[PDB]
């Protein structure tokens, strides 16, 4: 358990990898984005570029697919999208290496999550707040990418929430390329599929039952061919719960629960899936990191814990 | 130049003793923080504050990150 | 408060003291050193905050450090400090 410093001033709100697994983008709330690059030779994670992005507090990045270059998505709590591409004629640790692409201002207010869709659907983008609107970006032009198109505006809120009390919003988009398209969209205590349609409008397709309090992460699964979806979610309660879904708006969809598990005690901040789908990493109040595997049968059981 | 404020997480932590009526901080090193309080009964103690993970991502390379609550250095889980 | 006097518990001349708060929500207990007025001879070794409403406490003579607190509630934790 090696750490590295990220070196930022105030607290790091969100980090993703690459697809390559050998970067991450570490955004904070003194407005800054660090990208790290895995080191071939030292193995030792530094610094690539440490740029000031917005004007307030960024809480949410997500990286694009390489076929469409390194691009990522950084949303913020002031009302704001910003799309970073990188310049590669620019020394390393300057603050210009990634130049800025495009600002979304159509949000009336502050993000909390942003996730980039599937390669198969383009270079499509999901942007979620407290204004309780979901609106989908496209970057319908390949010869310049400036030029971001809002399409699908559906709204998964009635009012938006008060000034006081908390919310959080949290996105994970549907890594099946034989399927249509799907989201997930887990606004304050709902978690919602939204599944294209004929028509090319989004409709509520699913709701995952259970959730009594606040959902503070979710998560697919990413299909490797098996015939049964799996969504994770870590509620306020100490419930990672694991959704199986079973597919077949072309195609309807079930939505049975495959297990709901308490050994956390506490609010299950971040749950998260591998790149085959095995293992489940969950992380609670509890100051444990538990990771999960299935058994001969699919119901799943606890394995190494890391506190 | 005003900030319209707005709350975004609630961190709970439960004391060691109960009957708590007042309070205070301690600055730790490295963002730390540690909680002085005292009691109805007037006797005072020390209570910590635990590093909660708060992000939990796996690479593609079965590695697991892990960002802190507290401080900002990240942890690293390797296959090696 | 109660403050009790335990005899047959030091070897040497010092006496030991067991103290209840005026809340009735903490045990402690004391050892004095009785040639020396001054207030670092009052001791506070071990205390053991817990319970709530205390109302009776005692102590064994025979057997060093064996304490039984009473509760309002109704349990009797009997329990060892030295």
């Amino acid at each position: 358990m090696q750490p590295f410093d990220s070196g930022h001033d105030d607290l790091v709100h969100d980090v993703v990898y690459d697809f390559y697994g050998r970067h991450v983008a570490t955004c904070s709330s003194d407005q800054h984005i660090k990208v790290f690059k895995l080191d071939k030779d030292t193995s030792n994670w530094e610094l690539s570029d440490s740029w000031r992005a917005h004007d307030s507090s960024i809480v949410a990045i997500d990286w694009a697919s390489p076929e469409y270059g390194r691009i990522i998505a950084s949303a913020s709590y002031d009302k704001t999208v910003k799309l970073w591409e990188e310049d590669p004629d620019q020394e390393e640790c300057s603050g210009r290496r990634w130049n800025k692409l495009c600002t979304l201002n159509d949000s009336k207010g502050s993000l909390y999550s942003v996730k980039f869709a599937p390669a198969h659907l383009g270079l499509k983008l999901a942007c979620l707040g407290n204004d309780g609107i979901l609106r989908l970006y496209d970057a319908l032009e390949p010869s310049d990418l400036r030029s971001w198109t809002l399409t699908s505006e559906m709204k998964v809120l009635s009012i938006p929430p008060a000034n006081h009390l908390q919310s959080d919003f949290c996105l994970s988009w549907c890594p099946s390329r034989f399927s249509p398209e799907k989201l997930a969209v887990s606004a304050l205590e709902q978690a919602i599929i939204y599944q294209r349609g004929k028509d090319g409008k989004l409709h509520v397709a699913a709701k995952l039952p259970g959730h009594k309090s606040l959902i503070r992460s979710i998560s697919w699964a990413p299909s490797i061919g098996r015939w049964y979806q799996l969504i994770a979610t870590g509620c306020k309660d100490g419930r990672i719960r694991i959704f199986k879904i079973t597919e077949k708006l072309q195609s309807n969809l079930q939505v049975e629960l495959l297990s709901e598990h308490d050994d956390h005690n506490g609010e299950v901040w971040s749950v998260s899936w591998n790149l085959t789908g095995t293992i489940l990493s969950s992380a609670g109040d509890d100051g444990k990191v538990r990771l999960w595997k299935a058994t001969y049968s699919n119901e799943f059981k606890c394995m190494s814990v890391i506190t | 130049n005003i900030e319209n404020l707005f709350v975004s997480s609630v961190h709970d932590t439960n004391t060691m003793y109960d009957r708590v009526a007042t309070f205070d901080y301690i600055p730790r090193s490295n963002n730390g923080t540690s909680l002085i309080c005292m009691r109805q009964s007037g006797t005072i103690y020390r209570m910590p504050i635990s590093e909660v993970c708060s992000k939990a991502i796996l690479n593609n390379r079965n590695s697991l990150l892990l960002s802190n609550f507290e401080n900002t250095e990240i942890d690293e889980i390797r296959v090696n | 408060g109660l403050i009790k006097k335990v005899t047959h518990w030091s070897y040497d001349n010092l006496i030991d003291y067991l103290s209840v708060n005026p809340t009735r929500d903490e045990v402690t207990h004391y050892k004095v050193d009785p040639e020396n007025e001054s207030d670092e001879s009052i001791i506070k070794l071990h205390t053991v905050k817990d319970f709530g409403s205390i109302t009776c406490l005692d102590y064994s003579e025979s057997e060093i450090g064996m304490i039984g607190v009473g509760e309002k509630n109704g349990y009797l934790r009997i329990f060892n400090i030295s």
